[PDB]
């Protein structure tokens, strides 16, 4: 399943700042977190890509759709859980 | 109506005051904890605070039933003239 | 008013110098972000609000725009003193 | 263990008496300085990681009834039922 | 550079308020956290740094007279009557 | 020469009163803007900043009378007699 | 120094912008209005100047007791 | 000994009184400005730091005694008494 | 209604309440200081700090009692109403 | 062996930003420190376990668990040390 | 080794304020730059790197009495304490 | 030549984080000023060495030092254009 990536988008596009909130309701550490930081000194959005692809490749077939658009609303991010919940719909 | 604030948060968040901000997202469903971090984050910095306070709120709150709720919200806090001038502003822009 | 700002800021309180800023058209929003973010510190807050009035309406006709609003309210005794240092 | 929480606690309360909390239980003022220039304008991050540098401080034997107690102490009632609410 | 010419007047005439400039000019919020993280201590690089983004943007429409235009619409005018001012010297 | 008497000269005078004697010499507000945004919560560095920024403004010749003039010029005999005995 | 002990008991836009700064702080406008004084009336002979306001204003009292603090 | 105890007591002590004695034991203008300029809107990272840099202007040895005279030398024999009485129930 | 009964209580009746639930004179004095002339603020985090101070127990009671002795408790009754 | 090595794998997952203060307590040269952190830009965990070798290729016999554990003690690094401690006490079963 | 020790207790003792005993303790103001841009979010790193920078340009001159002189006039008193506690229990 | 590094020394030696109006008056493109940016993200004495480099091999011809404190003049910098005037001087009455 691809929509992940068409997901994957929207919410690189959707949270700056407050991504670490996303690197802890998620499947990520603090030390991970810390790491991805480095990794991307200067930009965020592949930092935010990070997290998401780290915590993808450790759910493995788990998580496809419904545990991204149900993880994004216990750490808030209401919003981004709506848009990922439309471009699902089309496409 | 079905107006989409995504593109109007920079421009609304410019109408509103801080203090009136403020109020209205705690008393809107917004904690405490996001309000200090906000003003510890941007200190000496209120246009970019008015920003940061509406999208949180705008972002826990998703998207559907969002401008209707903030204009209940208003008229309910006696200042229906700046929900006026919102919907100037969104006819203008629309 | 080129660089300017500084000095005649030095004549007005911070009641004439925003309300010369106000009767110009400035947003009461712009006025309430300097304060909240320039809180007990009253120097700071008359320069910003001067030089957002010179941003606001622009660098063609500066001088001309003070002397009027400055003088009209039967506030023309110190107006005297301000052509002095131009 | 309560390496869990502490991405909790800090978003369920303020900055600067969850500096004082960890200030009060050993930890110098340099560290707290560090951790402030660490992460300018980014206060959440600053909360988790002076509640990470506490506990790293304090140690895994016995790391949560020590900070329920120092909080009680602290008037902290709400915040010392509210970490076992989630 | 022509632009760059009118460029340089907007990045050294404008400090703290580049996010009205930089939103009021077709750039999103993420971008403009990208720009803020990039530049953690710098302001007239976020500044040339938003101008960049929005000339990327607009790429063919991206002309003086639009971003005096733009300019004007944000409130601000003196730094649009400077580029203006250059235009007509420069 | 004030190349070397820079910081113990900014650890003399307050915030305001180096923010207005580097106006009066005609800095821009972009600049303070800039220095301000950059050096946040740190009031030395700031006015270190500010007393470099002027200095690379002006010159190393008619510095220091530049300085004490404009000191007294505002009523403060306070601390430009400070910057003498220092110097 | 000398300033916090002349605080004792006891350009117009300076001191509007010290009473706008410090509304609800009595003492703090105070103790900067007197010294915002005593720097613009000079280093020199301060003990003079202050001397002469005092008995000028007909303060003999503070003048008195603020010989009994210097002395 | 007041290495860990610069925070309680900057606590239990107003700033209107921190100030007081720290304009009373050698502190310069240059500081205490800076320290109210940073710190904006917060009055306890200004009461730990007034503290702070008076007991670092001070050293180490006579730090207690040092404070209690100046305490004393002024109306705060209140305040005096309850730091002698915390710093008894403390050790 | 944190604002509204700043407004409604008088700023002696709000001193008052809050040392009605033990709000120490450091604490009063830094909420002071910390905000200036936004004296909503100010009531609004002064009354949060003593809510969570005299626990989620012993509050609406705490308020009555504070009312009552102000003989002020058909207003104060109002504001309680509306909120909750 | 597998002993120690069960210890730092705790230690590359529990420190961050601090694997300077560890390593100038656990014997290494600031040299050796701006050396490896110019040598991996851009893995902090590869830093941790480079910062952790040093110590392991240098004491050799000495380098033992308990030593680390009481050096993380010295250094504030006392829940790490703890979580390395029931490592060792549950293998300590086997 | 006897001055490796004497950071320990300075680099974990001063803040923010290590600009004034870095300039005290001879040290350029571009220097300065380069290590607020080579460490931007490691101050305890940058306090280490500026006592590294000074000991390097002092050389011999690089000794415990130097270090403590120099705190103790620029009303770095605690500190020149504590590291001459930590010197006369050594 | 010789006589031309010297004058490059004092200029790496006083400006710190601000070589970016250095860069950007001394005819260095914003995609050149990223790249130096990159390539070299701690140490600012080598990006303002880079900047000089570039701006010297651009000019060729016309890289001199009255050009230099011309330009060093046109961005805001006095306190260097003594400094590099200074030096000037020393070397052709030392030789």
């Amino acid at each position: 399943e691809e929509d992940l990536c068409a997901a994957f988008n929207v919410i690189c596009d959707n949270v700056g700042k407050d991504w670490r909130r996303l690197a802890r309701q998620l499947k990520v550490s603090d030390t991970k977190i810390d790491s991805i930081e480095d990794r991307y000194p200067r930009n965020l959005t592949e930092r935010v890509r990070e997290s998401l692809r780290i915590w993808k490749n450790t759910e493995k077939e788990n998580a496809t759709v419904a545990h991204l658009v149900g993880a994004l609303r216990s750490c808030q991010m209401n919003l981004v859980a709506d848009l990922v919940q439309e471009v699902q719909q089309a496409r | 109506s079905d107006v989409d604030l995504s593109k109007y948060i920079t421009t609304i968040a410019g109408v509103m005051t801080l203090s009136q901000v403020k109020g209205f997202v705690r008393k809107n469903g917004v904690n405490e904890a996001k309000i200090d971090e906000i003003k510890n984050d941007n200190v000496q910095d209120t246009a970019e605070q008015k920003v940061q306070l509406l999208r949180n709120w705008h972002q826990l709150h998703g998207k559907k039933e969002a401008y209707d709720t903030l204009i209940k919200d208003l008229k309910k806090a006696n200042l229906c003239t700046l929900a006026e001038k919102i919907q100037t502003i969104i006819l203008k822009d629309i």
